[PDB]
């Protein structure tokens, strides 16, 4: 629409590109990967796990107060 | 071999699958000749006045007048009280009124009983 | 909306240009007034594909009541110009 | 302003996926009469388009280049304090 | 609310797996997202539902503007079956479109992750309807399927649009408008999650197979 | 989950019922059992305006974290240490709930064996 | 408090001025679409000031400024609830709308009624903010039905299309 | 009334359009487009009006079973998402006759150049009416097709609204 | 074809096929393009219900009966599964959470005068 | 199937008329004839002042129009609103209600100087 550089359409051909259009598009795409990697290294627990999930099948019967079978 | 198309009142039979679009006799071909003959005569009268440069107004359409007239004024003079009209009149005229009377009368009788007993929660009910 | 307008010269060139990519029409026997049937000897099925090849070029459908009446590139240009308000 | 339509002799079905369509139609005695009309979609700037996996990886080359230094810069800085 | 949302996210996402119009596909995505929000209310996580509203606005709004850019270039064409080859013809629209489709699918640490993946994890670890939970997990899978449909049928392959198209996105208004949401769509989730004061007890410890389920199902 | 299969595709009397736990006396098996202590008083939580679901034993860590956040403004990346402390404190509270759950499961099965032994001989 | 409440209400009043000026007070059709967009830009900035205060000290307040109607034991007042939900959604909605309007100037450049289109878009924004900031149900209902009616007028924007009216 | 050729050609156009929607990819469509053409070329010469009819009816029933549920539509074609879009900008020509004189004064050339068409239209009307009423059979016209002008200086009968119809992107 | 003379007031108004205006040819040159009508054409008794903004009777790709069976089956199946999933909830292996000061009796609006029933939780 | 002999003539006859009609729809260079209009003295200044690019002096117009906007759309409304709130709304009971500030153990109250006693010693653990 109105505004911006007037680019002549090319018939049956790949459309023209500018320098700022190509460069800036690349800048933000690279920003995503930089942002994902930087956070993935500082907040690795956010995507994998925060604290260990203890296995209930290993706790002893005295810490849980389970009397022996006889009494 | 395919499932033959089944047509309901809201899913019209496709013209392509309609057998009437292939078996063309002399009458069928001639029948369309007269349909387009009347359709052509009407399309002529409209264009004589539609294109006329000395006309400013509305082209009265007798078809439109007849449509509205039958929908409003020609109904009662063509009404006969019979089994169909009488039964439908009561079912659709009096049925809903009786239905809603017992729905509301039963509900208010139930509620009025609770309030007198004191079993209906009206702790902060001061707007009515 | 920001689209360049279509002109008679622009329409005609694209109309011929489409046929020149058709393997069953000789480029040297192709003219603005070359009949598709009586000159190029194309069957009606090819004629239908010609209309289809034009719809994809200009991106607008053409009625089958009117697609049958277009037999030469001159008539295709006239229809498109009439159907898109083209005067120069 | 008149627009210069390219010469139509440069559009060919050779070396593109349209050729393999010719081979399979050839085995049945059939040929594609519009193949050259649809050929422009496979040649020029549209030829050899990126893949889905590569498309999602756009810009990763520079991003990881800046990531390693960023943590490396912090590594030295955090060593001091 | 849980069951009503669960069917909505599954049904609407299911209807988006075979749609052709680009605007229709995003619409069925929005209904799928709203169904997920209703599920969040049904698991008694009202603040996560709100946090998803704020985050969802950025990229869902961007995905429509980016699609609007494509539609204008092809002269008011919306069916993806007449698109393709726009990865390099419209590099800026592709970047935002790809970035948005990764927040919708819930890539870690983007804006969508801080609400979406935080809800599915909170859904698994709650006393809740089992079928509703399953339908939500299946729906999250469908989010990636139709998100990839737009990318594949609008950026990859070979172009299917007509011979003459004015593919131009060099307008400062269009570029700037998309640019801000692109910035927000990347950082909005992180900024909000670290500033909002806590109001509940979040769930952080859970089985290994319920902590990556949101990510694992998305990849599949 | 996995324990559902042991309650739905299996015996239900051998599994805990979260709507009925605890089903055994708290002191049963614990001679002079200790009681959890709340560091934060009622007034401190009331004046701190914590959500009722946060007015728990794990409080007095949330208060400290909230106090830091009000003080580190606009530095919103700070106070991370207090977050982990409260995250850890809540985590210990969560595991203890699992311990109560595993304790419940074992006691129920213990009642099973005891009843069967005296039942079979009869 | 004074700054918090004053900057919370100015956000709403700022969005009304473009609508008020449509009564041929200051006339500039060429830049009216730009005029609406610039108002949204400033509305976002002002709304952030209450937002930052809430982030700092968790400050929230109610503003029952105008006593509209009193039906016996039901006092209805124009009440705005500036709290967690309103303080956070207003910046986001304005930030997104800011981008939508700038996009619209390009997408709708060739629309003859672009001035009407931008008035309708701003009318929706005002109604949504009434919906978001409502403190009582009746005020919430005004925004509730307001967004619906503005949706009807914008969905059927191209009214020569029988399939858009439907 | 449609002839057998007309119906056959239409089925060929629809099948490719639905087949085109099915294939999406051009090369895949090109492969299957020709095979569909082959199935049609093997019955072109059939001179049996009955066996040929059975083929068309069976051909249509096969199209219905395989038609795309959501076929591609051109935006301005009936069903595409631009049909009737700009009908809200198409104003009839007679509205200009109601403009205030101070408003016609903004376009003196257009309205000066407009009286000519109104002058031209009135003059041609009488001839156009006379031409139709003499070429019309006793019982009235049998079709909607209209004759052209058979002289020089005479415009075709019933041209005013066809010629003056609103443009396609008026605003 | 006049309507049946059953006394419902139709008189001699023609009965036309119950076909929506959406079916009529969209490319033919109609006198009234939006209504798909010709000046002088007899209008259907229910024209205002069959306008293009209302009930549409055009042929559908899938038979009407098969559409209802599939949609009803989908809704019927989903409702049953939600009921199946309601009695069999999926939860986590943890007992009821514990809150101090007698399960927050005072915080939850408990009566200050009537001393609450003591509630005690033990370290574990 | 193609056009009958007469049809090709009619379309040509109309297609010539139609293409002539579309040419009449063009506007002459003078049109539209705008009646004489007067601008304010401020408007005339910027018409010629801004002709030169001069990026250094072009931002002045940007700040000029934004400076006016902030004064007429932000400063005036906040003056009216603040005056309205301070002397008409806040003078009525419960018109503006604030959620009371949170007091943490260790804070100092600005109304009396009271210091809320800190919390007891924690069983400190580094995890
Ligand atoms: C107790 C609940 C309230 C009961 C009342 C509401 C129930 C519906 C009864 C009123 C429906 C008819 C309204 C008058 C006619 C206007 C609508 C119309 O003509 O239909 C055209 C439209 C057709 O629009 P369309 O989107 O389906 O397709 C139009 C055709 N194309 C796409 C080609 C352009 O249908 C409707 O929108 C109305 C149907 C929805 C209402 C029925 C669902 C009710 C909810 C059930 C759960
Ligand atoms: C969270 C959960 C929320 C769930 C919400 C969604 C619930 C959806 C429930 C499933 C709905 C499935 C639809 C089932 C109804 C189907 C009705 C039907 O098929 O019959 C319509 C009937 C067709 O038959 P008919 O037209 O008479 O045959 C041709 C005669 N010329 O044609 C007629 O109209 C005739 C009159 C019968 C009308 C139908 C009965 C009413
Ligand atoms: C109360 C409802 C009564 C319905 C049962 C009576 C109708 C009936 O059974 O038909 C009897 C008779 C038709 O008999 P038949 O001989 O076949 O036809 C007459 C030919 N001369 O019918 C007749 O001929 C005369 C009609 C008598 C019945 C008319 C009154 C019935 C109620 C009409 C509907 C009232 C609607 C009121 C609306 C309320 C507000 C909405
Ligand atoms: C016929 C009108 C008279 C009638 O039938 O209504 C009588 C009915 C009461 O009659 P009943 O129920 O037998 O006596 C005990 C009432 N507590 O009246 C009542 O009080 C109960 C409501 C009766 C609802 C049916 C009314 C008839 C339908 C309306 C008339 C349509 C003509
Ligand atoms: C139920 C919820 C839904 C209700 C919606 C109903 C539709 C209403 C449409 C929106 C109306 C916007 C309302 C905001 C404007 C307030 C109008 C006003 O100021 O009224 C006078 C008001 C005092 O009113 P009050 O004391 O509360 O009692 C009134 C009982 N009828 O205030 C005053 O005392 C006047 C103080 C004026 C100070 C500013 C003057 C300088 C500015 C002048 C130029 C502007
Ligand atoms: C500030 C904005 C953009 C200017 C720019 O940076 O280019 C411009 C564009 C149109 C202007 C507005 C419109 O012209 C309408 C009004 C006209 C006068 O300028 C007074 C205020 C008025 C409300 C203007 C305020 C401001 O100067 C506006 C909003
Ligand atoms: C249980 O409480 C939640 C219901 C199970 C949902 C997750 C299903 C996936 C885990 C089973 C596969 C394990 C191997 C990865």
């Amino acid at each position: 629409a109105g505004g911006g550089a007037h680019i002549e359409p090319r018939y049956r051909q790949f459309p023209q590109l500018t320098r700022s259009q190509v460069i800036q598009a690349e800048f933000f795409s690279a920003t995503m990967w930089f942002w994902i990697l930087w956070r993935f290294w500082h907040d690795s627990d956010a995507v994998l796990g925060h604290f260990p999930y203890p296995d209930p099948s290993q706790w002893t019967d005295e810490e849980l107060g389970i009397p022996p079978d006889d009494e | 071999s395919f499932p033959k198309y089944e047509a309901s009142r809201l899913s019209s039979l496709p013209t392509t699958l309609d057998p009437a679009e292939y078996d063309i006799s002399s009458e069928t071909r001639k029948a369309q000749a007269e349909r387009l003959a009347i359709r052509s005569r009407l399309k002529r009268e409209y264009q004589l006045q539609y294109y006329d440069p000395s006309r400013r107004g509305v082209i009265e359409d007798p078809a439109l007048v007849r449509w509205t007239y039958a929908r409003s004024a020609n109904i009662y003079p063509n009404f006969r009280p019979n089994t169909k009209t009488s039964l439908l009149g009561a079912l659709f005229g009096i049925g809903p009124l009786v239905f809603w009377y017992y729905v509301f009368k039963t509900d208010r009788d139930r509620k009025e009983k609770l309030i007198q007993e004191g079993k209906l929660d009206r702790t902060f009910n001061i707007s009515y | 909306s920001d689209a360049p307008p279509l002109t008679l010269e622009g329409i005609k060139d694209r109309v011929l240009y489409v046929l020149k990519l058709y393997d069953k029409i000789d480029p040297e026997k192709l003219s603005v007034n070359s009949h598709f049937m009586k000159d190029l000897g194309l069957d009606s099925l090819d004629q239908v594909e010609i209309i289809m090849a034009m719809e994809d070029e200009f991106g607008f459908e053409i009625p089958d009541i009117d697609a049958e009446k277009l037999m030469c590139p001159q008539e295709i240009v006239d229809y498109i110009a009439d159907k898109k308000d083209v005067y120069e | 302003s008149k627009m210069e339509l390219p010469d139509y002799k440069q559009w060919k079905i050779e070396g593109t996926p349209l050729e393999t369509v010719q081979e399979k139609l050839a085995a049945r005695g059939l040929r594609d009469p519009w193949g050259r009309n649809e050929a422009w979609r496979y040649m020029g700037g549209f030829a050899n388009n990126v893949s889905f996996v590569g498309a999602l990886l756009k810009g990763f080359k520079w991003g990881f280049a800046a990531f390693v230094v960023a943590i490396g810069a912090e590594y030295y800085l955090e060593s001091q304090k | 609310t849980l069951c009503l949302g669960a069917i909505t996210t599954l049904f609407t996402a299911m209807c988006a797996l075979t749609q052709n119009d680009i605007k229709k596909i995003i619409a069925f995505s929005t209904s799928s997202q709203l169904g997920l929000m209703m599920v969040t209310i049904g698991i008694n996580q009202p603040y996560l539902a709100f946090l998803h509203i704020c985050t969802h606005a950025f990229f869902k709004a961007m995905l429509f503007m980016c699609s609007g850019s494509i539609i204008h270039s092809l002269n008011d064409e919306q069916d993806i079956r007449k698109m393709g080859g726009l990865f390099k013809a419209m590099p800026f629209t592709t970047t935002a479109l790809i970035v948005g489709s990764l927040a919708l699918t819930g890539m870690p640490f983007l804006t969508g992750f801080y609400s979406k993946d935080l809800i599915i994890e909170a859904a698994n670890t709650s006393y809740t309807n089992a079928w509703a939970l399953l339908m939500t997990l299946i729906a999250t899978s469908f989010t990636a399927i139709y998100s990839t449909r737009i990318i594949f049928f609008a950026l990859l392959g070979q172009p299917r649009f007509p011979t003459l198209v004015n593919i131009n996105e060099n307008n400062p208004l269009l570029i700037n408008s998309i640019k801000r949401l692109l910035i927000g769509s990347l950082f909005a989730g992180y900024i909000i999650s670290n500033n909002i004061p806590p109001t509940t007890i979040p769930q952080m410890t859970m089985p290994y197979y319920l902590k990556t389920t949101a990510l694992i199902v998305t990849i599949l | 989950g996995a324990h559902l299969a042991r309650r739905y595709l299996g015996d239900a009397s051998v599994e805990p019922d979260p709507l009925r736990m605890p089903t055994f006396p708290p002191d049963y098996g614990f001679p002079e059992r200790k009681e959890r202590e709340m560091v934060a008083t009622q007034q401190e939580m009331n004046d701190a305006q914590l959500v009722l679901q946060q007015r728990d034993y794990c409080a007095h860590y949330l208060i400290r974290f909230l106090k830091c956040k009000r003080d580190s403004f606009p530095n919103f990346l700070a106070c991370k240490h207090e977050r982990h402390d409260w995250d850890y404190c809540e985590h210990l509270d969560y595991v203890k709930r699992m311990k109560e759950f595993e304790r419940e499961r074992r006691l129920l099965q213990r009642k099973k064996r005891r009843e069967q032994r005296e039942a079979d001989m009869a | 408090m004074n700054m918090f409440s004053s900057l919370s209400l100015v956000t709403l009043l700022l969005l009304t001025m473009p609508i008020m000026m449509m009564s041929f007070n200051t006339y500039k059709p060429s830049n009216y679409p730009l005029y609406v967009k610039t108002a949204i830009s400033y509305a976002f900035i002002t709304s952030m000031i209450p937002t930052m205060m809430f982030i700092h000290s968790g400050q929230e307040l109610i503003i029952s400024n105008w006593h509209w109607l009193t039906i016996q034991t039901l006092k209805l007042s124009l009440s705005f609830k500036m709290d967690y939900f309103s303080m956070m959604f207003i910046p986001v909605a304005l930030f997104v709308t800011w981008s939508i309007m700038e996009f619209s100037m390009w997408y709708m450049y060739s629309d003859p009624n672009i001035n009407k289109f931008f008035k309708y878009l701003l009318l929706f924004l005002i109604t949504m903010l009434i919906l978001v900031t409502a403190n009582n149900l009746f005020q919430l209902f005004i925004g509730w039905e307001g967004v619906g009616i503005m949706s009807f007028l914008l969905i059927g924007w191209w009214y020569g299309r029988a399939d858009a009216n439907t | 009334y449609l002839t057998h050729q007309q119906k056959v050609l239409r089925l060929y156009k629809r099948a490719l359009r639905h087949l085109e929607s099915w294939c999406i990819h051009r090369d895949k469509y090109r492969y299957f487009a020709c095979l569909l053409r082959a199935r049609f070329d093997e019955h072109k010469n059939e001179k049996d009006m009955v066996k040929a009819t059975q083929l068309l009816r069976e051909a249509e029933e096969e199209f219905w079973h395989g038609q795309h549920p959501q076929p591609y539509i051109f935006p301005e074609s009936p069903g595409g998402t631009s049909y009737e879009r700009y009908e809200c900008y198409k104003v009839p020509e007679w509205c200009l006759d109601d403009w205030h004189p101070s408003e016609k004064a903004m376009y003196p050339d257009y309205f000066a150049k407009r009286e000519q068409w109104k002058k031209l239209r009135r003059e041609s009307w009488e001839r156009e009416v006379k031409q139709l009423q003499e070429e019309t059979p006793v019982g009235g016209p049998r079709t909607e097709a209209l004759p052209p002008a058979r002289k020089q200086g005479d415009l075709p009968p019933l041209w005013w609204h066809i010629v003056t119809r609103p443009r396609e992107r008026p605003m | 074809e006049p309507y049946p003379d059953d006394g419902t007031g139709y008189g001699d108004y023609p009965k036309l096929p119950d076909r929506s205006q959406q079916e009529r040819d969209p490319w033919y040159d109609w006198d009234h393009p939006d209504l798909r009508l010709n000046w002088g054409e007899p209008m259907h008794w229910d024209l205002d219900m069959y306008i293009r903004n209302r009930v549409d009777t055009s042929p559908t790709p899938v038979n009407w009966n098969l559409m209802c069976k599939h949609l009803f089956g989908f809704v019927a199946f989903m409702l049953f599964m939600f009921w199946v999933g309601e009695t069999y909830p999926a939860y986590q292996p943890v007992g009821p959470k514990q809150y101090p000061y007698n399960n927050l009796y005072l915080e939850r609006g408990g009566d200050p005068n009537k001393e609450p029933e003591p509630v005690v939780h033990y370290e574990i | 199937s193609g056009y009958t002999p007469e049809e090709k003539l009619r379309l040509q006859q109309l297609r010539e008329l139609r293409r002539r009609w579309l040419k009449d729809q063009e506007l002459s260079p003078r049109e539209p004839v705008l009646p004489p209009q007067r601008v304010s003295p401020v408007e005339r200044f910027w018409n010629k002042f801004l002709q030169d690019g001069a990026l250094w002096k072009n931002v002045i117009y940007k700040t000029y129009r934004h400076s006016i906007f902030a004064f007429t759309h932000v400063l005036i409304p906040v003056w009216i609103i603040h005056y309205y709130l301070k002397y008409h709304v806040t003078t009525k009971p419960y018109t503006i209600v604030e959620k009371k500030p949170r007091i943490f153990p260790g804070d100092t109250i600005l109304e009396t100087g009271e210091v809320i006693p800190p919390m007891k010693e924690f069983p400190d653990q580094h995890h």
